[PDB]
């Protein structure tokens, strides 16, 4: 499936000015759009090659869709030192992600519309599209009004609505590097440890999109406990990039096999050392 | 598009 | 309310002493928003070091992608220096290119 997704930020600043505020746009993992209250001139932006063909209509809409939030989250940072009785003179943060993630046929899979203060949760609309989930006695006040002013329903129209139409949309004229397919290159890299074992590193480089299968094998068997991991990291260039790793005894490299699995890799691979 | 705010907290 | 920066630097290309590639910091699961980054080589600042627009994953907490050209050398280390509230003092990590 593919996700349209946007993540929101404000960022209070007393004692120096206006809250910062951000928006960053996502299909998948690709940041495509964002708009930046700091900058010179805050004006929605593209941050991919395939936005830039929308009209002046669509930057000038987005733009004025952004100042209107940025207003609506300015006003929510003051209810907050509010409802949390909090000093007017520390700095805060008011986070927000809503999105819709959809399958080949348009189909909604899942829709978001979720906040969070100071980086705990604080309300999201649940799965249903229809209730919400409140963290605290403070969210319960909003849940209250939002219940009563019928605001899940509001936002459902946008998740089932525009989220979905625009997102085949995006992925249609960003077909090319979207939905593009780079088969991973892989190695594995060889370390003797001082408690006398050796570590063998299983790299996957320059692949996408992002999920990946690298897996350490011996006799045919995952060591699922035994393995140390990173998360899958990015690159400048849109790629991305792993590693899975485990110890083995002296002189018995050659039983373990490392597995990785990949939408550009017509087969599994299986590398050693 | 992107969504927007139309309820206050 | 505040969580301490994972920090992992590596490049885009296994590394070839004398053949340019890319060096990566990748910094997240921190919060709050405000932190400091330079990546340096043999401990001096690295002038231009491009800095990916601040995000934040589903957990929400935030991570940050900075990268710079470079070409690696059998005596030049590199490493990426870290300032965040949630710790004393910065944390620097270096390069380890045999990884």
């Amino acid at each position: 499936s593919h996700s349209l997704r946007y993540f929101v930020t404000a960022v209070s600043r007393p004692g120096f000015g206006e809250p910062r505020y951000m928006e960053v746009g996502y299909v998948d993992n690709t940041e495509f759009v964002r708009f930046d209250s700091d900058a010179e001139n805050p004006r929605y932006e593209p941050r991919a090659r395939w936005i830039e063909q929308e009209g002046p209509e669509y930057w000038e809409r987005e733009t004025r869709r952004a100042k209107g939030n940025e207003q609506s989250f300015r006003v929510d940072l003051r209810t907050a030192l509010r409802y949390y009785n909090q000093s007017a003179g520390g700095s805060h943060t008011l986070q927000w992600m809503a999105g819709c993630d959809v399958e080949s046929d348009g189909r909604l899979l899942r829709g978001y519309w979720q906040f969070a203060y100071d980086g705990c949760d604080y309300i999201a609309l649940n799965e249903d599209l229809k209730t919400w989930t409140a963290a605290d006695m403070a969210a319960q006040i909003t849940r209250r009004k939002w219940e009563q002013a019928g605001a899940a329903e509001r936002d459902r129209a946008y998740l089932e609505g525009e989220c979905v139409e625009w997102l085949r949309r995006y992925l249609k004229n960003g077909n090319a590097t979207l939905l593009r397919t780079d088969p991973p290159k892989a190695h594995v890299t060889h370390h003797r440890r001082p408690e006398g074992d050796v570590t063998l590193r299983c790299w996957a480089l320059g692949f996408y999109p992002a999920d990946i299968t690298l897996t350490w094998q011996l006799n045919g068997e995952e060591l699922t406990q035994e393995m140390e991991l990173v998360e899958t990291r990015p690159a400048g260039d849109g790629t991305f990039q792993k590693w899975a790793s485990v110890v083995v005894p002296l002189g018995k490299e050659q039983k373990y096999t490392c597995h990785v699995e990949h939408e550009g890799l017509p087969e599994p691979l299986t590398l050693r050392w | 598009i992107g969504p927007g705010r139309a309820f206050y907290a | 309310m505040q969580k301490t920066p994972q920090i992992q630097v590596y490049s885009r290309h296994p590394p070839e002493n004398g053949k340019p590639n890319i060096l990566n910091c990748y910094v997240t699961q921190f919060h709050p928003p405000h932190i400091e980054i330079q990546m340096l080589k043999n401990g001096k600042k690295i002038p231009k070091v491009e800095m990916s627009d601040m995000s934040f994953s589903k957990d929400w907490s935030f991570y940050i992608l900075a990268h710079t050209e470079f070409t690696p050398t059998e005596t030049d280390t590199y490493a990426c220096r870290v300032k965040h509230a949630s710790m004393a003092e910065p944390k620097t990590v270096y390069w380890d290119r045999d990884m």
